[PDB]
């Protein structure tokens, strides 16, 4: 049982204090803006960072900073359950009940079904605006075990076209693909908001 | 800090 830690949403001084506490525990810490297959993501708040969405898509633990504080004080990694984002839902919140429960929902759902990710068996073509990088979107999709179809790969079996300005594109242009078009927001909504 | 500037909303970043 490994503890590969990443953090999202903390300012520098908060992150320094938390990483100092990791020296009391056997673990791996990965410093990167990118999702790097952490087993435990420590999140300052519910959010839509690459790390948060990717951790949801892979059914990882997404926990509060108290998980690190209390584990370090105990000298041992504790049970994650009561520290999970989703363990307790705030009925008066800017975040929907679905979004507040999303990390727990995906962790439990992937264990239930046996699937390795929220997007397993998806075969996705990305049509992202040419001025911006799709790289964070790709790493979230791949964290969920979607197959992102590169331009040099055959389009056989595409399931989703995810497109900048999907709602604007002409039917003639949508006709270049067998699969339906989805806006960029669909990815976040599928993980955080949609009732399955 | 430049060494701590991950986006907190990658969907928003792609919309505008
Ligand atoms: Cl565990
Ligand atoms: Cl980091
Ligand atoms: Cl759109
Ligand atoms: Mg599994």
């Amino acid at each position: 049982p490994k503890h590969i830690i990443q953090m999202t949403g903390f300012k520098m001084e908060e992150k320094e204090a938390l990483v100092k506490l990791l020296l009391k525990l056997d673990c791996t810490f990965i410093k990167s803006e990118k999702y790097k297959n952490c087993t435990h993501l420590i999140a300052e708040r519910l959010c839509k960072s690459e790390k948060f969405l990717a951790a949801c898509a892979a059914g990882k633990w997404i926990l509060t900073k108290d998980y690190i504080i209390h584990s370090a004080k105990s000298g041992r990694w504790l049970d994650e359950t009561t520290y999970e984002w989703g363990y307790k839902i705030e009925k008066d919140s800017r975040y929907s009940p679905q979004m507040q429960s999303a990390p727990k929902r995906w962790r439990e759902e992937l264990k239930r079904t046996g699937a390795p990710g929220a997007f397993h068996r998806w075969k996705v073509v990305l049509l992202v605006r040419t001025d911006k990088r799709s790289d964070s979107l790709i790493r979230v999709l791949e964290a969920g075990k979607a197959n992102v179809i590169l331009p040099k790969s055959s389009p056989s079996g595409i399931t989703h076209v995810i497109a900048s300005n999907a709602r604007i594109k002409a039917e003639k242009e949508k006709d270049n693909f067998k699969a339906p078009f989805y806006p960029i927001q669909y990815l976040g909504d599928f993980l955080l908001e949609k009732l399955e | 800090d430049s060494c701590n500037s991950s986006s907190s909303d990658i969907i928003r970043d792609l919309l505008e």
